[PDB]
């Protein structure tokens, strides 16, 4: 709305109450909208005796389709916006505006790849709360989107040339952060729950789990026209909202199709004590707050 | 596919509880859901409940809700049905049954409600009656007109089911009718076994009925004679 | 509560001919409908699921059809091993409260056969035990429907007899039936003539068999 | 400087507790900063370590602020220092894995020898004491040898390994044959 002249404000995307708020909002949205046939959550508050909470309910098939959300100022507060096109999300911003609301954010729940979000306006950007810490997630923001087309028939397609150009841009940014003489290597997820080992997302109300090995298997600064990822629709899933499991009914549509734009990634670096002149990066995610951070990094709420 | 083998027959007083088991062999246990179905004598099938084995979650028929429990032991591939506060009308054959659900260990689950595999059944008798062997009485042939004569054994006042009857130690089967038992007002069972034989064969051929009642370890052989 | 109703209760079909069994639901169950076959003393056997899909090992002469609230099981040519009881099962609801129809008994239609009737007085041994069982046997008849009445000294008896009936015979397709009259020894010796009267389609007139006590 | 002893082939649980009863971000690493295992929100992640397929946590405890590192089918080479990072703090635990085996798995004769060999990680120096059914006591370092078995030695031997003030117990079944003279 209105640019603040000569004002310098500190931002910290990793400690932003707007993220926590959006997170609780999306959890509520899912509870009301997407009801599982069976829902299981742990409860081991007792002494050496666990009590799994089990909910069984009607579970209608519903075509899920994220709708943009705009966050406006909560009572007694104002929203500030960093106008710096290459802002890393953590530090002083010399070009600050006050806005009535954020842009429209689509609350896509996914791992590994960020879909249908905002692109960087200039060059590719990478963000982390601590790059030196191999355990902290690296959020990647693309400046050019890449199409991914998925079908309930069991696969997702991605143009190989476009993806290859994307990896090169990312690796160049990773070199610039970790070392100009380092080889940048992408590898598949090293393990964990199926939801984070695969690129997982929801399409047509169904839960997809796509093998992303072919997307993350290259060496930088040391095929076919289209990359086809094998996928699987699951009925029994681990919940992202909290620790638990949910069961959904099988699909009722023989034509489940969606195309999304990859606009970002979630990565982690292997690290470890290695005198080797290379860094290894694998797809990550799982904490959906990182998904919300990828959109909200440029906003903060301040009390009037 | 999976083979289901159930535990042996049970005899219970009203008010007791019972726990029947069913061993599943031959396939991946957690890829199946299991269901219990019962059938009272002379009546139809009744769905009792079903366990989603991979999740350890069971659902029950409303009229049973509260006094039935279905569990599964993944380490022994065994399914259990517990029925509490037994009533005489709980007397039935209890069947364990199952169906393949998909690659459950990989999150695939059809939630199939039909039943492909069935156990052999478990008779559960609930009654105030105490175990007792049958009295066996002859049904002697008479003057049974024609060239054919009828004779038999009356097998009376035993509990519980079943009783097994043969003739001439299994050498005689042609023309035998062993009737289904009836429950008498005394709470004890009764049945007849008859056989039609040439009337010219009376006086020359001996007819003995062999009655076995396993529950009371009783075995009776009764010669049935003309007069 | 989804109620499943089957018709008819009994279906009589000549060997080698077509059989059509009906299943109705009290509300729609879509296509979540299964058919089972059950022979006496055995577990049920799955024939059809999803309303129309044959289970493995099920011959092509079995076919299911229908959707919503009305379903049909057709057996195009009855073999000896197809005579049994058939049940439908609904599994559409969630939370699950699956229910079965009460069954249709499919039996062999043969020509009428009158029963051979035999009567057995109580044995001396049972009489010594203090009770008297009189047994009336109706042997090898068709159809299954038969009426048996006990008369003691011309007095029509009620409430003191029990009937049992065999499964249809695998060789001649007939049934047999027993009716057992029970009285105390004291009541038994209070009367003279004991008669069972049999009514059946195969008999022009009721058949009476009797004996005089003593 | 918490020390935990494990047995080769067994399962060990290393504990990590947060200051509050809530599921928060945690990660376990080894002394070379290799990621073993952690969470991402409500999901488990596993790192590129040699423990990968034998490492797990107990997610039903996360909501209570407990984030254990559970390692099954323990190997001697699993011996390392493991660090749990949670609430910007670090819990350090040293794991030592030991194995103890008899010289043969076949039945022994009276008068024959029995030798037990302790398999141990580099840098450790344990004390071993073992006791037979009859009360025969033998002590040593890496290798413990009884010269002559008695018939009364047949049965379960109990051997205690002492390391860093801590001890772990091994039970080994030995068969000594009787004979008619
Ligand atoms: C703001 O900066 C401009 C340019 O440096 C300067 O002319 C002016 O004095 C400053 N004060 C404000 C906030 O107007
Ligand atoms: C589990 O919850 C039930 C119902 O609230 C409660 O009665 C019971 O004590 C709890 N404990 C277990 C493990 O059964
Ligand atoms: C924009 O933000 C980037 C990254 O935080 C920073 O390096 C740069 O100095 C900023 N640009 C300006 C004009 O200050
Ligand atoms: C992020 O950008 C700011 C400038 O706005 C800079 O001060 C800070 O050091 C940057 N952080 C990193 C890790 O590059
Ligand atoms: C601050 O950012 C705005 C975009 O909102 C841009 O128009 C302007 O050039 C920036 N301010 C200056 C003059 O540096
Ligand atoms: C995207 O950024 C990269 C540098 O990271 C740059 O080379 C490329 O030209 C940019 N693409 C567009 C569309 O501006
Ligand atoms: C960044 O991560 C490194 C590596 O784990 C750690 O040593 C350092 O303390 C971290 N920095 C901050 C500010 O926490
Ligand atoms: C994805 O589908 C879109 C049409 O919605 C198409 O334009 C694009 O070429 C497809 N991309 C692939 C198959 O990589
Ligand atoms: C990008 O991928 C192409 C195949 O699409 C391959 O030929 C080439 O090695 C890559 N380009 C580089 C390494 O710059
Ligand atoms: C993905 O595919 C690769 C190559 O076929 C395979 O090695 C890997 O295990 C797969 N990953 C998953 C998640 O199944
Ligand atoms: C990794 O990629 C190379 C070429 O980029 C390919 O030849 C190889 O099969 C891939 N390996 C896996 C694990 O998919
Ligand atoms: C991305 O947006 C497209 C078009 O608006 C939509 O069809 C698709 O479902 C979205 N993808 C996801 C994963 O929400
Ligand atoms: C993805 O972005 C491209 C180019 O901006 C656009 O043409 C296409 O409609 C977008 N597709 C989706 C699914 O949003």
């Amino acid at each position: 709305e209105v640019v603040l002249v000569n004002v310098t404000e500190n931002f910290n995307m990793w400690k932003n109450d707007m993220v926590e708020q959006m997170h609780e909002d999306i959890i509520s949205l899912w509870d009301q909208s997407l009801k599982p046939c069976v829902k299981l959550t742990p409860l081991c508050v007792g002494a050496g005796s666990c009590n799994t909470s089990v909910i069984t309910q009607a579970c209608p098939k519903v075509s899920f389709e994220p709708i943009p959300i705009h966050y406006c100022a909560p009572a007694g507060f104002a929203i500030l916006k960093c106008n710096n096109k290459t802002f890393n999300g953590t530090g002083p911003c010399t070009n600050v505006s006050t806005v009535q609301c954020t842009h429209g954010i689509r609350p896509v729940v996914s791992t590994q790849l960020l879909l249908n979000g905002s692109l960087a306006e200039e060059e590719v950007v990478i963000r982390s709360v601590n790059f030196t810490d191999n355990a902290k997630t690296i959020i990647v923001q693309l400046n050019t989107s890449v199409e991914i087309n998925c079908t309930g028939a069991g696969h997702c397609n991605i143009a190989r040339a476009k993806w290859n150009n994307t990896l090169k841009q990312i690796a160049s940014k990773l070199r610039e952060q970790f070392g100009n003489n380092k080889t940048i290597i992408f590898k598949q997820s090293s393990g964990g729950d199926p939801e984070i080992v695969t690129h997982s997302f929801n399409c047509g109300g169904e839960f997809f789990y796509c093998n992303s090995t072919q997307l993350f298997n290259s060496t930088w600064f040391n095929g076919s026209d289209t990359i086809t990822l094998p996928c699987r629709i699951k009925q029994i899933i681990n919940m992202w909202q909290k620790v638990g499991k949910a069961m959904y009914a099988p699909p009722i549509s023989g034509q489940i199709r969606c195309s999304s734009n990859i606009t970002g990634l979630l990565l982690t670096r292997d690290g470890g004590n290695s005198n080797n002149e290379s860094e290894i990066f694998r797809p990550g995610g799982g904490d959906m707050r990182d998904n919300w951070r990828s959109e909200l990094y440029k906003y903060k709420v301040v009390k009037i | 596919e999976v083979q289901l083998v159930e535990s042996g027959a049970e005899v219970k007083k009203p008010g007791s509880s019972v726990k029947v088991s069913c061993k599943a062999s031959g396939d991946t246990f957690i890829r199946y859901s299991f269901t219990w179905v019962r059938q009272a004598p002379g009546q139809g099938l009744e769905w009792m409940g079903r366990i989603i084995t991979i999740l350890d979650v069971a659902h029950y028929a409303p009229h049973l809700q509260g006094r039935v429990t279905i569990t599964a032991d993944k380490s022994t591939s065994t399914v259990y049905l517990e029925l509490r506060n037994l009533r005489s009308d709980d007397t039935a054959v209890y069947f364990c049954a199952g169906v393949y659900e998909g690659e459950a260990d990989e999150g695939e689950y059809d939630n199939n409600g039909f039943l492909k595999h069935w156990g052999q059944g478990t008779l559960v008798t609930v009654s105030s009656a105490s175990t007792k062997g049958p009295s066996v009485f002859p049904l002697a042939p008479s003057s049974t007109s024609g060239g054919t004569a009828a004779l038999g054994c009356l097998v009376k006042d035993y509990f519980p089911e079943p009783v097994t009857v043969s003739w001439n130690s299994g050498a005689l089967t042609s023309g035998v009718h062993t009737f289904p038992a009836v429950l008498q007002s005394s709470g004890l069972y009764s049945l007849s076994s008859v056989v039609t034989v040439p009337s010219s064969s009376l006086g020359t051929q001996t007819y003995i009925c062999n009655v076995n009642h396993k529950p009371s370890n009783t075995k009776v052989d009764k010669k049935v004679e003309p007069k | 509560d989804i109620v499943m109703t089957q018709s008819p209760a009994t279906l009589s079909v000549s060997p080698g001919e077509r059989a059509t069994l009906s299943c109705r639901a009290s509300e729609s169950v879509s296509s979540d409908l299964a058919w089972y076959q059950q022979k006496p003393g055995q577990a049920p056997r799955l024939l059809i699921y999803g309303a129309s899909t044959r289970a493995t090992g099920v011959p092509a002469r079995f076919s299911g059809s229908g959707s919503g609230a009305e379903f049909t099981l057709t057996i195009s040519s009855l073999q000896s091993e197809d005579f049994a009881v058939y049940y439908c099962q609904q599994y559409n609801n969630w939370p699950p409260r699956y229910t079965f129809g009460q069954g249709t008994r499919l039996e062999i239609k043969r020509t009428v056969a009158a029963p051979s009737v035999f009567i057995f007085p109580p044995s001396d041994e049972q009489l010594k035990s203090g009770t008297a069982s009189v047994v009336c046997l109706l042997n090898n008849f068709y159809p299954r429907e038969a009426k048996v009445q006990w008369k003691v000294d011309n007095a029509l008896q009620s409430g003191n007899s029990q009937e049992s009936v065999t499964e249809q015979d695998s060789k001649d397709s007939t049934y047999s039936l027993s009716s057992t009259l029970t009285l105390s020894k004291a009541d038994y010796e209070k009367h003279k003539v004991y008669a069972c009267e049999v009514t059946h389609q195969g008999l022009s007139s009721p058949v009476t068999k009797s004996f005089n006590r003593g | 400087k918490k020390v935990v002893l494990g047995k080769k082939g067994d399962t060990v649980e290393l504990t990590c507790t947060a200051s509050q009863k809530k599921s928060i971000q945690f990660h376990w690493k080894n002394s070379n900063q290799i990621k073993i295992l952690g969470n991402q929100g409500s999901f488990l992640t596993k790192g590129p370590s040699k423990l990968n397929d034998r490492a797990d946590s107990r997610r039903s405890l996360w909501d209570q602020g407990n984030f254990p590192l559970i390692i099954k089918n323990l190997k001697i080479e699993d011996s390392d220092t493991y660090i749990c990072e949670v609430e910007d703090q670090k819990e350090e635990v040293q794991l030592l894995v030991f194995g103890l085996t008899a010289n043969s798995d076949t039945h022994l004769l009276q008068g024959q020898s029995l030798t037990l060999t302790l398999e141990s990680p580099p840098g450790s120096s344990p004390s071993v004491q073992c006791r037979s059914p009859r009360g025969k006591n033998i002590q040593g370092g890496k290798t413990l040898s009884v010269s002559q078995l008695e018939l009364q030695d047949s049965g379960t031997w109990t051997c205690t390994v002492l390391q860093n003030q801590k001890k772990v117990e091994f039970k080994i079944d030995i068969v000594v044959l009787a004979f008619q003279k």
